[PDB]
C-alpha cells in the first residue's frame, strides 16, 4: 500500500520553508503492491 | 468488527478520512456506517453491582 498524505497551506514567506505546525491528511491509499526503490519529480517547462 | 452497545447520534466532528474511534482500552466507541456514511457513537450497554 502506497500512501500519500497531503496538507495545502497559504503561506507567504518567499524563500525558505515557514516555521509552524501543520498536519497532512492522509489523501490517497493506493492499491499497488510493486516494489519502489527510486523516484524522481516531473516538472513543467516554460515556452516562449 | 463485533460488539455490544448503544447506538447514538454523535457531535464528534470527523474528518473525512476518519471512520471509527477508539477508547484508552482501544475498544471502538465511535463508528462508520457503510452504506449511508453516518457517524454513529457506540456506548456501552448499562451494567452495575447487585
Ligand atoms: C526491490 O528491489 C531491490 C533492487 O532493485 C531489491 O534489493 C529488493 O530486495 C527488492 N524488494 C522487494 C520487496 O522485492
Ligand atoms: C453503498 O455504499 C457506498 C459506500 O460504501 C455509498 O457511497 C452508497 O451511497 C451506498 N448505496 C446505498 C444504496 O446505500
Amino acid at each position: 500500500y502506497f500512501k500519500i498524505y497531503s496538507k495545502h497551506t497559504p503561506i507567504n514567506l518567499v524563500r525558505d520553508l515557514p516555521q509552524g505546525f501543520s498536519a497532512l491528511e492522509p489523501l490517497v491509499d493506493l492499491p499497488i503492491g510493486i516494489n519502489i526503490t527510486r523516484f524522481q519529480t516531473l516538472l513543467a517547462l516554460h515556452r516562449s | 468488527l463485533t460488539g455490544t452497545g448503544v447506538l447514538t447520534e454523535s457531535n464528534k466532528k470527523f474528518l473525512p478520512f476518519q471512520q471509527f474511534g477508539r477508547d484508552i482500552a482501544d475498544t471502538t466507541d465511535a463508528v462508520r456506517d457503510p452504506q449511508t456514511l453516518e457517524i454513529l457513537d457506540i456506548t456501552p450497554c448499562s451494567f452495575g453491582g447487585v
